[PDB]
Protein backbone atom coordinates (compact mmCIF):
# COMPACT_ATOMS: atom_id res chain seq x y z
CA UNK A 1 0.00 0.00 0.00
CA UNK A 2 1.11 3.76 0.34
CA UNK A 3 4.17 2.51 2.64
CA UNK A 4 5.78 0.63 -0.12
CA UNK A 5 4.88 2.65 -2.52
CA UNK A 6 6.27 6.39 -2.01
CA UNK A 7 8.37 5.56 1.49
CA UNK A 8 10.37 2.64 -0.04
CA UNK A 9 9.95 3.50 -3.62
CA UNK A 10 9.73 7.13 -5.01
CA UNK A 11 6.58 8.58 -4.58
CA UNK A 12 4.30 10.52 -7.36
CA UNK A 13 1.62 12.57 -7.09
CA UNK A 14 -0.76 10.74 -9.23
CA UNK A 15 -0.49 8.19 -6.26
CA UNK A 16 -1.04 10.41 -3.63
CA UNK A 17 -4.61 11.36 -5.06
CA UNK A 18 -5.47 8.27 -5.41
CA UNK A 19 -5.82 8.91 -1.01
CA UNK A 20 -7.35 11.71 -1.23
CA UNK A 21 -11.30 11.76 0.13
CA UNK B 1 8.51 17.83 -2.74
CA UNK B 2 5.99 14.29 -4.33
CA UNK B 3 8.41 12.38 -6.19
CA UNK B 4 10.52 11.54 -3.74
CA UNK B 5 11.14 8.95 -0.92
CA UNK B 6 8.23 10.11 1.66
CA UNK B 7 8.71 7.79 5.16
CA UNK B 8 6.48 8.12 8.23
CA UNK B 9 5.22 12.16 8.84
CA UNK B 10 6.83 13.26 6.09
CA UNK B 11 4.38 10.94 3.85
CA UNK B 12 1.99 12.33 5.66
CA UNK B 13 2.51 16.04 5.32
CA UNK B 14 2.99 15.09 1.78
CA UNK B 15 -0.31 13.71 1.75
CA UNK B 16 -1.87 16.93 3.96
CA UNK B 17 -0.24 19.07 1.12
CA UNK B 18 -2.09 17.45 -1.96
CA UNK B 19 -5.29 16.77 -0.04
CA UNK B 20 -6.05 20.10 0.81
CA UNK B 21 -9.30 20.93 1.88
CA UNK B 22 -10.57 16.86 0.75
CA UNK B 23 -8.65 15.94 3.60
CA UNK B 24 -7.55 12.10 3.13
CA UNK B 25 -6.80 8.64 4.42
CA UNK B 26 -3.62 7.42 5.79
CA UNK B 27 -3.83 3.23 5.87
CA UNK B 28 -0.38 2.24 6.54
CA UNK B 29 -0.96 -1.27 7.04
CA UNK C 1 0.04 17.55 23.64
CA UNK C 2 -3.38 16.43 22.85
CA UNK C 3 -5.82 18.56 25.12
CA UNK C 4 -5.67 21.92 22.97
CA UNK C 5 -6.68 23.72 19.92
CA UNK C 6 -4.98 22.00 17.27
CA UNK C 7 -5.73 23.21 13.39
CA UNK C 8 -4.89 22.18 10.27
CA UNK C 9 -1.24 20.63 10.33
CA UNK C 10 -1.20 21.16 13.98
CA UNK C 11 -4.37 18.25 13.99
CA UNK C 12 -2.69 16.26 11.26
CA UNK C 13 0.41 15.51 13.16
CA UNK C 14 -1.88 15.17 16.61
CA UNK C 15 -3.83 12.08 14.68
CA UNK C 16 -0.72 10.57 13.42
CA UNK C 17 1.32 10.69 17.00
CA UNK C 18 -1.79 9.15 18.02
CA UNK C 19 -2.89 6.38 15.79
CA UNK C 20 0.44 5.13 15.17
CA UNK C 21 0.73 2.29 12.74
CA UNK C 22 -2.77 1.81 12.23
CA UNK C 23 -3.10 5.20 10.47
CA UNK C 24 -5.88 7.04 10.41
CA UNK C 25 -8.61 8.86 8.60
CA UNK C 26 -8.81 13.08 8.38
CA UNK C 27 -12.18 14.17 7.36
CA UNK C 28 -11.92 18.06 7.26
CA UNK C 29 -15.37 18.87 5.44
CA UNK D 1 -17.03 17.15 12.35
CA UNK D 2 -12.99 17.12 13.36
CA UNK D 3 -12.54 20.35 13.04
CA UNK D 4 -15.32 21.66 14.79
CA UNK D 5 -13.86 19.49 17.88
CA UNK D 6 -10.50 19.88 17.99
CA UNK D 7 -9.48 23.25 16.12
CA UNK D 8 -12.70 25.73 16.97
CA UNK D 9 -13.33 24.07 20.59
CA UNK D 10 -10.29 22.30 22.58
CA UNK D 11 -9.45 18.69 21.83
CA UNK D 12 -9.70 15.44 23.67
CA UNK D 13 -7.52 11.86 23.51
CA UNK D 14 -11.17 10.10 23.67
CA UNK D 15 -12.36 12.19 20.15
CA UNK D 16 -8.86 11.63 18.16
CA UNK D 17 -8.90 7.86 18.37
CA UNK D 18 -12.20 7.75 17.23
CA UNK D 19 -10.53 8.83 13.25
CA UNK D 20 -7.89 5.96 13.83
CA UNK D 21 -8.20 2.86 11.53
CL1 LIG E 1 0.57 23.49 -2.59
CL1 LIG F 1 3.47 8.90 21.80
Amino acid sequence: GIVEQCCTSICSLYQLENYCN
Amino acid sequence: FVNQHLCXSHLVEALYLVCGERGFFYTPK
